[PDB]
């Protein structure tokens, strides 16, 4: 016995490229917080929305890092 | 002793290639063995093979000549495979 | 005959009678080969030549990726009057004790 | 893979797979055959080596395929099967019967007798009784014993197969020798009239059908 | 455990060519690597995906197993043409 | 039977001659089994026949 | 690079390409004519090999090119929408047949057929009465059934062509043995006689011209 | 992944519960108390965990790029 | 913004084997030296090398590049490899 | 200490073909290496030892045994097979 | 040593230093006759055939 | 065993009783948890132990890289 | 060693004793501190062997290869 | 001996001839066990011979 295959969804990554939600969001909240540096209900919600796009960053990064290095790793394997 | 299987595959190689120089000349001579039939990747694979079933001393042993200079005994021994050939 | 191709397509914000209409107002449908499913669920599945096959499982998944920038939860606002009591909330406090009604 | 030494084990047999290909398989014979086609045509360089050992590696594949995919199913098998030292041992050696049973199928009796007294008298002495299995069944002999006398069992007969097709050239080659003597003319090299007869003599038989066919049925019922 | 299937039976030997039966293993390996890979992509863009604790530790374990199984099937290949190039050339 | 019928590559090999006679299919089939040494199995669409 | 695993399968195509070069194309063919020329001429060491080999591959380039290129424009040039094992199994499949047609044109067919139930191995031992020689086919055979069908015709082929080519040579020196056994010179041989004879017929018949085009001739 | 043939999540809960229970009165030292011990085996707990994963695939990795 | 795209490029007919290679020989010599220039041009702007949106771009494009030209040297070594050995031999 | 044995006369007076010595040699080591990880993976799993200073500092000595044993084997296999290559390579 | 001292030192720097040498040195030696005979017995057939 | 765990141990027998006496000092405090005495105590005993566990993984840490350096050279 | 054969002291020496002597008194910073530079140079002097080991012997295999 | 027997490869080398009863096979095997120059063992399901 064998696990399926699975289906492709072909089309549709490479087309739901786009603005991303995220940077938007931190920019707003940056925007919003240097009017008004002292309100602590304001910081807390800018210490929250940077820490995640710090983790997001990072891991997407790594991730394209290693993806690439296996096709380096493939032709020069046959060269 | 843990490097012991390490070892002993090397006394297996030094025996088979210094029974090449004795094996070799005899598929030098015959007709059916000759490059004229045999050749290309098949032959030394094949005489190897022989050399090994026919050395006479157990494989997992050191060999004995360590100590000896090596050009006189290979010349001998070529010297006495091509006796064998004539014979054959 | 032997090329024909077939596709199941499963869309998130589009029903597939809505689709139909696209099609109908494009002056691409075809009685043929026409979509099978659920007018009221999102996953068809549908077979034909090559041509109309590829189209339509592109046109399908770009409509339903534009609408994620549509909007359906437009907020209402409703004021209700209350007929007998007050709305905020009272504190009695007791020579003893305070106590609160929400 | 869920083990690291099954995977040592892995990448060693895959460097040396071609040996083994060369030494225990039917292409050693299929590359004489070749061979000595063109020497009894009594041409030098064409075809190309290449050329023929393409057909005989092509050839090969048909006839050892079936037991390469049993052992691949066989060591993919899903199946719970062994607990412990001895049942692993036990089950990694009752995987190679598949091809035991094709090398003893193929091998001459004689020889494989031959290799196998002449490892017990490495081992237990010479003074070990001299087997003499003459009504035989051969223990499941070593594949270190056995292996050699397969690679002299197929060139014994491919050489075989190549005699039987030399007569009638060599039929060809007596009889122009002869009617050229009978002419005088003792300094005409016969070879530039005797081979397109022979060319011509072997398109007529078409050679190559009859010659792979038989190749091939030789090795299944 | 959401959403699972399994092939129950391979079809005989006797009826499909030396070629289809590579034509099929191929295709069967290239899909379930794409999407394998799609998965994972998938997997660091959800935003509660890739800032919990727990589920970057599944993620880790995903694309460690892409990397090895990608890099066993460049090697045997490298390893099996090797074999034909020394048998012929030679 | 009225079931399309799935034959095993190695229980294709076997042979047989006679005149026969298809009165209650399931009968002949579970004393032919026996006989011939198969072994079989029915899932609801098909028949399957194993060595 | 698209998908990976396509990115290990063109390498490991790219890099068996020689063996089916030297096994599945007309090179085959053209290389053993140029050969037995020179033998036939009676030649040891000239042309070089490195010659007559570089004319023959660049002659098959010219059959070959029109195949390679549909191959290349089905497969790389064209994106296509594809989703499971059945559906890209025959994708793939499908662009083969320009190739296998031209296999099958220059194969023959009961041997072809040997090939494949050889390899379903089923029920073997099947008699030429399970045959009936048919004649016209939308059979669809395995390639690894058709390539050594192939390489065993094509040489069969050149040989029938190397059998007409050493007849007009081999008249040319009889007659010389003779006019000198006419006079008494029978000590002298007759190759240092003979060999200008031979070049000057092939010149004046332009061998070479005739030969590269009816060779062409045939696959058009 | 298994060895074919071969015959042979409480913790995550756990701090997800003290957590709840902090959130509702966080001036109760002894909830805070508490949480403050969970939390930190928790800690402790996932990073031995991601290490040795990574040392594993770092040895898997070694052994193909000596053959490779 | 300011941008412009060439449309009428390629033939897609048959066509002599000695005019392949100079079509595809010009059109990846200016696909590589247009996006080598885009590349450095991207490090040497101050406002693209500082932000954290556009450096994860320019990481991209410079794998990409990398990718492309480590494969069309190998299949053209591997070209070239193919007849040197068939003529040799 | 505990549960200790060990082989007398082991080539004294019985030798084994090099068939059978490779192949028990295979088994002794790839049964002890699965349970090592085993081992391992369970020293990690369980609350009370990740948590000790005495189970960890046991822990990382098991761990450095383990990556050092398989690439000592995975080094000397390599060699030596090398040298069989240069030996039957013509 | 068979069963004497004790196994698996693979593990302290010392000896494991004096390992290197050893398993350098015989892999050469072993390497080196293996040309000295294909070196032999091509001089021989050269000298047979001419 | 090993020689890494031959490194571990030459510590353990360096270090005759802390082991014990960590536990037994903190059984104590935790009885009386203000007595200065006590406390004072406890501070001490546990500082030396925190220093001995981590002077012993990085001595372990540091001959474990020096294996693996020298069975890389190996090959 | 207590044995010649007929026919100063280094740092494994060295360090072996630094090590005994420091396991006595973890807590000590005359012998801490005696001791991080006799563990740095005796990592020094154990790769600075190996490397040039394996140089000879690379060089020996070039010969022998270069002779083929 | 109503029990099956299995014998070692080794041991299987050797050749006996005559005509032998088998009436009390228990005491029979030992005897013969000394002069031939085996061992043998019974774990109650099988008898092993080895040399
Ligand atoms: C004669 C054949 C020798 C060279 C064979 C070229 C095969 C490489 C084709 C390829 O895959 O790369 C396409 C490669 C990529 O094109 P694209 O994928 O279509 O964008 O195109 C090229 O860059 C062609 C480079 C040709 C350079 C070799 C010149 C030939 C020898 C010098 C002439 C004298
Ligand atoms: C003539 C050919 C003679 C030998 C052929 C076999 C080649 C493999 C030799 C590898 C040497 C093993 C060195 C291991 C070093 C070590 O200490 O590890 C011990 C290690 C543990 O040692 P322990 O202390 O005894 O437990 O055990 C192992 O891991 C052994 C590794 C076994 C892997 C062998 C895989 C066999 C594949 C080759 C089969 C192909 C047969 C074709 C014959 C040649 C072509 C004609
Ligand atoms: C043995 C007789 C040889 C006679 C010459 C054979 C033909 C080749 C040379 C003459 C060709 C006729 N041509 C073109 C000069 O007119």
């Amino acid at each position: 016995a064998t696990p399926w295959s699975g289906y492709l969804d072909d089309v549709s990554a490479k087309f739901d490229t786009g603005v991303d939600n995220l940077q938007t969001q931190v920019t707003e909240a940056l925007d919003k917080l240097a009017a008004k540096p002292s309100d602590p209900a304001l910081l807390a919600a800018y210490q929250s929305k940077l820490s995640e796009y710090n983790l997001y960053r990072n891991a997407q990064s790594n991730t394209v890092k290693v993806f690439k290095d296996i096709d380096a790793a493939i032709i020069q394997n046959f060269r | 002793m843990f490097y012991a299987l390490y070892f002993e595959i090397h006394h297996l190689v030094a025996s088979a290639a210094l029974g090449f120089a004795r094996v070799a000349p005899i598929f030098f001579f015959l007709p059916f063995l000759n490059s004229g039939v045999l050749s290309g990747a098949p032959r030394n694979a094949i005489i190897i093979l022989v050399a090994l079933g026919v050395w006479p001393h157990a494989l997992n042993e050191a060999p004995p000549f360590l100590s000896v200079a090596m050009i006189p005994l290979v010349l001998q021994e070529a010297a006495v495979g091509v006796m064998l050939g004539c014979l054959l | 005959a032997s090329e024909m191709r077939n596709a199941v397509v499963s869309l998130r914000n589009v029903s597939l009678n809505e689709f139909n209409n696209f099609l109908k107002r494009s002056g691409l449908y075809n009685k043929n080969y026409p979509l099978r499913g659920d007018n009221r669920k999102g996953t068809f599945y549908v077979s034909g030549p090559p041509v109309y096959v590829d189209m339509v499982v592109n046109a399908a998944t770009m409509m339903d990726k534009q609408n994620d920038g549509i909007e359906l939860g437009r907020q209402k606002i409703g004021v209700m009057r209350l007929n007998n009591t007050f709305v905020g909330d009272r504190t009695y406090n007791l020579r003893d004790q305070k106590m609160v009604i929400p | 893979m869920g083990n690291d030494i099954s995977l040592i084990a892995l990448l060693a047999f895959s460097t040396l797979l071609p040996f083994i290909i060369a030494s225990g398989t039917c292409f050693v014979k299929f590359s004489i055959v070749f061979v000595m086609v063109r020497n009894a045509l009594g041409l030098q360089q064409i075809p190309s080596n290449m050329t023929l050992n393409g057909v005989a590696l092509l050839l090969s594949m048909f006839v050892m395929w079936p037991i390469m995919h049993d052992a691949y199913v066989y060591f993919e098998d899903e199946d719970v099967t062994f607990n412990d030292i001895s049942s692993l041992s036990k089950h990694v050696d009752e995987g190679l019967d598949g091809y035991r049973d094709y090398l003893i199928k193929y091998s001459d009796r004689e020889l494989v007798q031959f290799f196998e007294n002449a490892q017990l008298k490495r081992q237990y002495g010479e003074e070990t009784e001299t087997v003499k299995r003459d009504k035989d069944e051969i223990e499941k002999p070593s594949i270190f014993a056995l292996l050699p006398a397969y690679a002299l069992s197929e060139i014994k007969s491919a050489f075989k197969i190549g005699f039987y097709l030399y007569l009638p050239f060599v039929v060809v080659d007596l009889v122009v020798s002869s009617v050229l003597l009978a002419l005088g003319m003792m300094m005409m090299s016969p070879v530039t009239i005797s081979t397109p007869i022979k060319l011509v003599l072997f398109v007529a038989l078409d050679g190559w059908t009859l010659l792979s066919k038989g190749l091939i049925l030789q090795y299944m019922d | 455990v959401i959403g699972q299937a399994v092939n129950i039976r391979s079809m005989e030997t006797d009826i499909v060519s030396l070629d289809d039966r590579l034509l099929q293993a191929f295709s069967g390996s290239a899909i379930a690597t794409a999407v394998d890979k799609q998965t994972i992509t998938n997997r660091i863009e959800d935003p509660n995906l890739v800032t919990d604790p727990k589920e970057l530790a599944i993620s880790q374990e995903m694309i460690s197993d892409y990397n090895l199984y990608v890099s066993m099937v460049s090697t045997l290949t490298r390893k099996g043409v090797g074999a034909v190039e020394t048998l012929l050339r030679s | 039977l009225k079931e399309p019928v799935i034959v095993s590559k190695m229980a294709a090999r076997k042979k047989i001659t006679g005149n026969f006679e298809f009165h209650d299919p399931n009968a002949l089939l579970e004393k032919l089994s026996l006989q011939l040494g198969l072994i079989w199995y029915f899932d609801g669409q098909a028949i399957y026949i194993y060595d």
